[PDB]
């Protein structure tokens, strides 16, 4: 349904048909001469004076050509620049999963797929996207017997009266157990911890 | 015979006594001295834009 | 009057939505009549930050977005002696005497649509076979 | 041509170089603005830092912003802007978008997302988390256990904030630390100052200004003079357009390497 | 035309979209072992 998503293959088109446009323009110009067309300086006076008329056209043309030319090579190293771009992302993001933030997609980076385009690619990224949040109270390790207990992985909360570990991506409480905690020291240089069983 | 565009203005500067004529840098002429009165003008081009 | 000069056909307001037709000095305009105002970077919101306060989500969605990359463009080839002097004797004649300054330009040419060839064939071809599913 | 008759008709005949060179330099300015707004709109919210600050020790009093001067910018910002040092004949400055406080507005989000969310605002919404926690998970994700840092707590924040100071210093007292915005600077206004510069040039004909020309010759020959002049000026004024093309393409690149690292190692762990 | 000629490209449309197909079939059914 909707259009004009596709600026920048439309950009690099346009440039493209605009400077072959005034390149082809550039030929109507008289650059000081008695005529823009060469035969009619041919056909209408001696030589002697036609190759000054002739030089002028000449040096015209040539100032015009070598403008278009720079202008390409500006350009095809631009474009050459967002091709290595597209092959990294296509190298990074479809053969394997990327760890690297924002690279490919907002949020966590799943997979992509490659699609093709009259002068380029089109990348879909999968990503996945938390929601539904929730407070909740946290201390950062637990103190029982004179000890001090972590988490292996996740995250000590409370929802008002019990504690439990969650993952940090996901609520998903659990009982506190020595199978999923360590032990390190005793209760009494850690700033904040709790006391729990 | 110094021939030029823009507004004239009064101006400050002290020219020492036989210059008659002040460029700043690049070559672009800013302040004049009248041959009559004999005081220090200022010149700005005046405005135009796209 | 404004920082970027003056504009008139339109009226400032003292509201500031997103940014429509760029002006400048950090104003743009939009239609509605034409209204001009000052660009608002975006919504405004204060994180409830506490030393024993966490919040975590309870749920999740997947996201499928687009991101577009041109990797070629398309190749040209001029011809110096038929642009210039359009099939004349004396017209090539007198350019003879100006060195070689068009076989240089025709090499240019031919390296970028070499480097177009190879930029596409470097891009797609990543893969040895071909799977069908 | 500089409000010249004659001068006018006579370019009439060279074509359109001009509405090309305007296309060139109105594409430049249209990417330095692209480029700005990559690099420094990352959110999409204005997160504020809470009035009470208490980061278990840590203290970001030199880069929060501060209320009491205007320009709402923090000690470093207003140390690095006082470090730096900087219409006359048809060119003209067009100013950008972007307004210094809106930058600051900008870096004063990030800075206060990335101290208070952790990395969760730079991939959805900001999730609340006391700042010793989310230290501690950035010890764990360098393969060193989160016993470490409990156990070393007030140290490694002295540590921490010794640090900032001595940078402080370095550039307070010690220059030629920014190198490099200074050289662009130099390079433009040397630019501008040669463009402006070969107005005076002669190029081979009688005189450098077009109202002796016109007052002391008859037309036969004050086109030819005319002629030399205009093109001389003309070949000046592609070269500068060609250095400036140049430039601009490296900007570019540089530009994109900021963004790629600001996305990366500001908004997450690399 | 005056002198102005365009080439055409050396892959076909339907070789890049073959290219593309085989691409999408491996990653689905092969994960990333393939790469
Ligand atoms: C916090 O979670 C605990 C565990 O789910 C809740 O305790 C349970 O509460 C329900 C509803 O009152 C009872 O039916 C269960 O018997 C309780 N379990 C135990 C082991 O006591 C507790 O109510 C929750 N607290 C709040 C404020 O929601
Ligand atoms: C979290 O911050 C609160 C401040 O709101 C701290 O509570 C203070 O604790 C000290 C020392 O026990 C008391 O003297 C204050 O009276 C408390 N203030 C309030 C408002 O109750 C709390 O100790 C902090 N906790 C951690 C782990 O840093
Ligand atoms: C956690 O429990 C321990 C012991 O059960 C508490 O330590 C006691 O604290 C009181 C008051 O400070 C002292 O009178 C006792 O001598 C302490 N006993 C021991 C064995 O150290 C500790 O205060 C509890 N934690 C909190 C936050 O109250
Ligand atoms: C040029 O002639 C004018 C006019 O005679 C001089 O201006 C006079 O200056 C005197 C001295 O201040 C005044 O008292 C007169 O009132 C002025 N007359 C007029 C008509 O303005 C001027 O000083 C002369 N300058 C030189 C360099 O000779
Ligand atoms: C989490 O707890 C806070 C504190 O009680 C709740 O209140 C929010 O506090 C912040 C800043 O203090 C305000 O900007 C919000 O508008 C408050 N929300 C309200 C009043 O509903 C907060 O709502 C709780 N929940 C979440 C998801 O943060
Ligand atoms: C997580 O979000 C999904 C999608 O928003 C929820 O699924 C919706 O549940 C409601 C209520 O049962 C249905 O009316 C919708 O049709 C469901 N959506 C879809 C796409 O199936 C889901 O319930 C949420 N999870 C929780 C625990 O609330
Ligand atoms: C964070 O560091 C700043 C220094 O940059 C501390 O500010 C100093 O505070 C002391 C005592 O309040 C004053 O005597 C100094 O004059 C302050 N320095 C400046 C430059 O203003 C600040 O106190 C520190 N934060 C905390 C919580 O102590
Ligand atoms: C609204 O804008 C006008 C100018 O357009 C200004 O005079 C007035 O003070 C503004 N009002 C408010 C409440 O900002």
């Amino acid at each position: 349904s909707t259009a004009s998503a596709l600026g920048k293959l439309q950009n690099v088109v346009n440039q493209n048909a605009q400077a072959l446009n005034t390149l082809v323009k550039q030929l109507s110009s008289n650059f000081g001469a008695i005529s823009s067309v060469l035969n009619d300086i041919l056909s209408r006076l001696d030589p002697p004076e036609a190759e000054v008329q002739i030089d002028r056209l000449i040096t015209g043309r040539l100032q015009s050509l070598q403008t278009y030319v720079t202008q390409q090579l500006i350009r095809a190293a631009e474009i050459r620049a967002s091709a290595n771009l597209a092959a990294t992302k296509m190298s990074e993001c479809v053969l394997g999963q990327s760890k690297r933030v924002d690279f490919c997609g907002k949020g966590y980076h799943l997979m992509s797929f490659p699609q093709s385009a009259p002068h380029g690619v089109v990348f879909l990224h999968v990503t996945y996207v938390p929601a539904q949040e929730k407070n909740f109270t946290t201390a950062p390790a637990i103190c029982h017997d004179g000890k001090a207990h972590f988490p292996r992985e996740g995250v000590f909360v409370s929802n008002g009266t019990h504690w439990f570990v969650t993952q940090r991506n996901f609520y998903e409480p659990q009982i506190i157990t020595t199978d999923n905690t360590f032990v390190s020291g005793n209760c009494d240089v850690v700033i904040g911890i709790v006391n729990n069983t | 015979g110094l021939t030029g565009t823009g507004v004239l203005t009064e101006s400050n500067k002290k020219f020492l006594p036989f210059q008659q004529f002040g460029r700043d840098i690049a070559d672009t002429t800013d302040a004049v001295r009248d041959p009559q009165t004999l005081e220090i003008l200022d010149i700005t081009p005046c405005s135009f834009g796209g | 009057q404004t920082r970027a000069g003056c504009l008139i056909g339109a009226e400032h307001v003292n509201n500031s939505y997103e940014c429509d037709i760029p002006i400048g000095a950090g104003i743009c305009a939009s239609y509605q009549s034409i209204i001009a105002y000052t660009m608002s970077l975006g919504a405004e919101n204060s994180v409830a930050y506490s030393n024993n306060s966490i919040a975590i989500p309870t749920n999740f969605t997947i996201s499928v977005t687009t991101e577009i990359l041109p990797v070629s463009m398309t190749k040209t080839s001029v011809d110096c002696t038929m642009y210039i002097c359009g099939d004349s004797t004396e017209c090539s004649n007198l350019l003879l005497q100006y060195g070689s300054f068009c076989t240089q330009l025709n090499r240019a040419l031919t390296g970028i649509a070499v480097e177009q060839d190879k930029n596409t064939q470097e891009v797609f071809a990543q893969v040895k076979q071909i799977y069908k599913t | 041509c500089g409000d010249s008759t004659e001068c006018s008709n006579l370019l009439l005949q060279y074509g359109s170089f001009c509405t090309q060179l305007n296309r060139a330099l109105t594409g430049i300015a249209v990417e330095q603005d692209k480029n700005t707004q990559e690099v420094f709109a990352q959110v999409k919210q204005i997160y504020k830092t809470p009035p009470i600050k208490d980061f278990g020790g840590f203290n970001f009093s030199q880069i929060l912003p501060d209320p009491s001067k205007p320009s709402k910018r923090s000690f470093i910002e207003d140390l690095l802007f006082n470090k730096v040092t900087l219409k006359f004949n048809g060119l003209t400055v067009l100013p950008p978008l972007l307004t210094d406080e809106m930058i600051a507005q900008y870096t004063s989000a990030l800075l206060a997302g990335t101290i208070t969310s952790g990395w969760t605002f730079g991939a959805g919404a900001a999730l609340q988390i006391p700042f010793a926690m989310q230290m501690a998970y950035r010890f764990n994700g360098i393969g060193v256990t989160q016993n470490v840092l409990y156990e070393n707590q007030k140290l490694i924040a002295n540590q921490f904030n010794s640090a900032i100071g001595k940078i402080q210093d370095s550039l307070s007292s010690t220059a030629s630390a920014l190198g490099k915005l200074q050289n662009v600077v130099n390079q433009n206004a040397q630019a501008l100052n040669t463009l402006v510069k070969q107005l005076s040039s002669n190029f081979g004909a009688i005189s450098s200004v077009l109202n002796d020309i016109l007052s002391r010759l008859d037309p036969p020959e004050a086109e030819v003079q005319i002629d030399r002049l205009i093109t001389g000026r003309l070949q000046s004024l592609q070269t500068y357009v060609t250095q400036q093309l140049i430039r601009a393409a490296e900007i570019r690149a540089s530009a994109n390497l900021a963004a790629t690292k600001m996305s990366e190692c500001v908004l997450g762990q690399s």
